[PDB]
């Protein structure tokens, strides 16, 4: 996620507000703004796609096995998003290091909650409100 | 470079309701502010005969030249004309109805310079 | 640092959000403008003047040409805003219309370079041109001279260019930019409104830090030569202060 | 909620109110200048032309 | 309070009727601006620059362009006047037909507010950028901060006012107001002319009178953040001391 | 010596959406800011009477006159006609829907001098 | 006795190559620096429907009215046409190709004062 | 009442003596001072294609657009055109010879502002 202001190119502040500030190591390179799940014990790699795989977004860019700090549930960030999103839908990660709408989805629920509608590659506003990991 | 709007000078209008058989709408340029009329638009409601005078005087219509230039038939429109007429020269326009009974005349058209 | 925004509409009680200063940067990296002469023993002696004086001063002038190339070509490159006369009110109204660009993105420009046509065209402005719309005769006596064209439009300066200085690309191991300029034809550059703080000519020198002159003999030729070098690049802190005006 | 001011409005101060209070329009006073003015020693009277 | 009204015709020893002075309110409601900041123990040691004291200048800034965006938008919705240009006379004659709707309702603007497009266009008109026209060359010289910008049409005050102040309903967190503020389009206000007494900025803030910053460290996450605060609202006394000009 | 650029005209229209089977467009000279008027185009989306009246009051349309100038049949432009109306002459142009069904009527023309 | 040279007019086109066998060329008089145009010229590669438009919002088209001006065949180009559009009576030219395939559409005329 | 004289503004042309079997005049409004050509008059000493077009570069002729207004045939006149061109619209108006050997070519016409 990034921010043009005439020929400068502004990094995206992740975090709105929130104080779960919670602290990985990293399984791959990842990215400021990209979803994440537990891949090993204390370890995070990038979201793939349908659910079961989120913890947070990653709120700094790092290299393989450096400490990665995530904003959890109850944290508004900013993210960019896959497709067009409006107030009230609900997101979850689309695998592409972006969010996508749970309609779109094969999954059936959430993780977080657009509080400012976006277009297709652009910085929503959400709220994240929940993890998902492995139910079989 | 310096850069201009023109709009175009001022629009001059006589009109008749009811004009008589054989009676007339009498288009005198003394009616405009510039003096001088250019007639683009005759509106006829049945048949009339345009005339075009010059007077023997200078204020009031005392006939020495006439000529009949066309003659309308029917209710209509005639656009696209530049007939023209001026105080200073004494020339006047005649709509001349000539319906078996009452019309209404409207002619149109802009002030030119005297 | 990042633009100033506006403070969020809150809720009694509720959390302060967050939106600190973003950072970015602009790089440079100055280029090697260099310019070299040779002069024979025999012609050295021979001449009236002293060509090796000469042949130093073309050597300092051809790289204070070289400055004025770089910060022409970013100059004209990468302003951000733009005024398009399309062969129209081109002039005062021109100026005031890229002023109004600039001020549009909150910067006050004070600063102004000009094309040798450009300038042309604004001596030809009826608005500068007549004393009587000019509030003083001084253009139409004194012309460039004239105090008013260092003080139009709110500007306290103009700068003016040469029609050869900004790179065509038809100069000799010069690339070219982007842009064209002149004040003749559809898309021609004629003059930049900006501000002077906002853009930075950066030099580099290794052994000091301007000009850099070395002289050499060829003892097996009976040649001397003269060489002259500066590090050059040219950098907008903020292209969004400054406007082309556009033929 | 926890004490704020939205649910106190009118329990534990009253709102402000400017001592000032602020015209409406006023209309253009102009007879007096704009005209001859006579004060009359009668209501009913004439002026002879 | 209620407007002038007329006395009434009345018999010889008959009663005197009654119309008294009658009274209403405008409500203040004071929104609360914030702007939060959050920076690392580790950034702070490591940055060049104090981050924390770039922040307290970003809040202080970022609560200023809040007042001014409350301003703005309520002078710009609540305006019970309105001078439609159909794209033409905008200038000089536009600004004297918004003082005209003002008169009509019988009140005297003293103050306007101008879009960086109106101002352009403004300086543009032949009758500011004519010095003969003008009486002056102040415009063409030094255009916004010319004496006669800040003396036209009977007022005595120019409020030069940015692009982004106007709540279009586009930042985060802001729901929009009614209008367009521009001067480039059909529709557009780019200009306000009013009385500055009969509008009302409203500051409150529990603590003093102005903004107030706040700092906290977070020792579970080694976080510094600096807040600020402060209460605005804006209100019109009398809506139709004020005029908008339109495209 | 001294050069001019001339820009045309100020743009003068009037329009109806789905006006009805039998009624009309009145296209009155006191929308433009001149005063008078030029219709040049009348483009109908159905047929169509075009009339041409004298007001006999200042400010509304009270007949006095009235000429029907044309009658346009099926959709389609008219196009560089001069039908000229005024506000101090209270003259005004109507076109009437004659088709049978909602159409859509687009007049243009330029703003002349009172 | 002053004497002027005056250059006739501000230039305006609009065109669009390739346009696909049911898209079109909107000609939006908010492209021309006076807000009005008057469009002479229609150079069309195949066949193409004329259509003139009002909308419903100050800025974007959304349609109130719309009526078919005519039908032009083949390849070719109508000139001298006063086809009259502004901003601020919210009116739109729209040119729809109706060939079976790719078409080049010019329009070209002069600006007008809005 | 102030009374000025109207000079009408810069005449424009463009020629060609002996060009060839399938080459070509190609008018550019560059060669304008004020940007922008319309075309009145076309003389052709033989048979010839007009075509107009849009270039995708601001100064080159590289086309983006064409269309072929016309074809004229044997030695001739073609008057009264309106055929209209701009530099920053990226327009050319070209005349293609098409006799069986070289012809000369004259257009004239008068400048517009850009
Ligand atoms: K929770
Ligand atoms: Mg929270
Ligand atoms: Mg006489
Ligand atoms: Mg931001
Ligand atoms: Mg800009
Ligand atoms: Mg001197
Ligand atoms: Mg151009
Ligand atoms: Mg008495
Ligand atoms: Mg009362
Ligand atoms: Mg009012
Ligand atoms: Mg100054
Ligand atoms: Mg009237
Ligand atoms: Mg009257
Ligand atoms: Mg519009
Ligand atoms: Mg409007
Ligand atoms: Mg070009």
């Amino acid at each position: 996620a990034t921010e043009t202001q005439g020929e400068h190119t502004f990094p995206v502040e992740v975090l709105i507000s929130g104080e779960e500030l919670r602290g990985y190591t990293a399984g791959e390179a990842l990215s400021a703004g990209e979803p994440v799940y537990l891949s090993g014990d204390y370890e995070v790699s990038a979201s793939s796609a349908d659910g079961g795989e989120f913890l947070g977004v990653n709120l700094y860019d790092v290299a393989s096995g450096e400490p990665v700090a995530l904003a959890g549930d109850d944290c508004e960030v900013r993210v960019e998003v896959s497709e067009q999103v409006t107030a009230n839908d609900e997101i979850l990660p689309d695998g592409l290091g972006t969010f996508e709408t749970v309609a779109t989805s094969a999954a059936s629920a959430g993780v977080a909650i657009v509080q400012e509608g976006a277009a297709s590659g652009e910085v929503c506003e959400a709220y994240i409100f929940a993890v998902q990991g492995t139910t079989a | 470079t310096d850069t201009i709007v023109n709009v175009q000078g001022s629009f001059f209008s006589a009109s008749a309701s009811g004009v008589a058989d054989t009676e007339s709408l009498l288009i005198d340029p003394q009616d405009a502010k510039f003096g001088a009329i250019e007639i683009h638009n005759i509106a006829h409601g049945g048949s009339v005969d345009v005339e075009l005078l010059t007077s023997s005087d200078d204020t009031e219509l005392v006939e020495d030249a006439a000529v009949t230039l066309d003659s309308f038939t029917g209710e209509g429109i005639s656009q696209g004309n530049q007939i023209e007429a001026s105080d200073n020269t004494n020339t006047y326009i005649r709509i001349t109805n000539t319906s078996g009974g009452a019309i209404d005349i409207i002619a149109t058209g802009r002030e030119v310079s005297q | 640092a990042s633009d100033e925004e506006f403070a969020r509409p809150t809720g009694q009680g509720a959390e302060i959000r967050d939106d600190g200063e973003t950072y970015t940067t602009v790089a440079w990296n100055a280029t090697k403008l260099t310019e070299g002469s040779r002069v024979t023993d025999e012609m050295r002696d021979q001449a009236m003047v002293d060509l090796i004086e000469r042949n130093i001063q073309r050597v300092g002038a051809s790289l204070e040409n070289g400055i004025n190339r770089v910060f022409l070509t970013e100059l004209v490159d990468n302003a951000q805003n733009n005024h398009d006369t399309a062969g129209s009110n081109q002039g005062y109204q021109a100026l005031n219309s890229a002023v109004g660009e600039v001020d549009k993105d909150d910067f006050r420009p004070d600063t102004y370079v000009t094309h040798p046509d450009y300038r042309t065209q604004l001596f030809n402005d009826t608005n500068l041109a007549y004393a009587n719309r000019a509030g003083t005769n001084e253009v139409l006596r004194n012309r460039e001279d004239a105090p008013i064209v260092g003080d139009i439009a709110g500007l306290d300066m103009h700068a003016a260019m040469s029609s050869a200085t900004y790179d065509d690309g038809t100069d000799i191991g010069w690339s070219g930019g982007s842009e064209t300029w002149g004040f003749s034809s559809d898309g021609d550059k004629g003059a930049v409104v900006y501000d002077r703080d906002n853009i930075h000519t950066i030099l580099y020198a290794p052994n000091g830090q301007d000009v850099e002159i070395k002289d050499y003999e060829d003892p097996i030729r009976d040649i001397t030569g003269v060489n002259g070098r500066l590090h050059v690049d040219c950098q907008y802190s903020q292209g969004r202060s400054s406007a082309t005006v556009q033929y | 909620f926890a004490a704020s001011d939205p649910e106190y409005v009118d329990t534990l101060f009253r709102e402000q109110l400017l001592e000032v209070v602020m015209e409406g329009r006023e209309l253009r006073k102009v007879a007096r200048e704009a005209s001859n003015v006579i004060n009359a020693n009668t209501r009913v009277g004439d002026v002879p032309i």
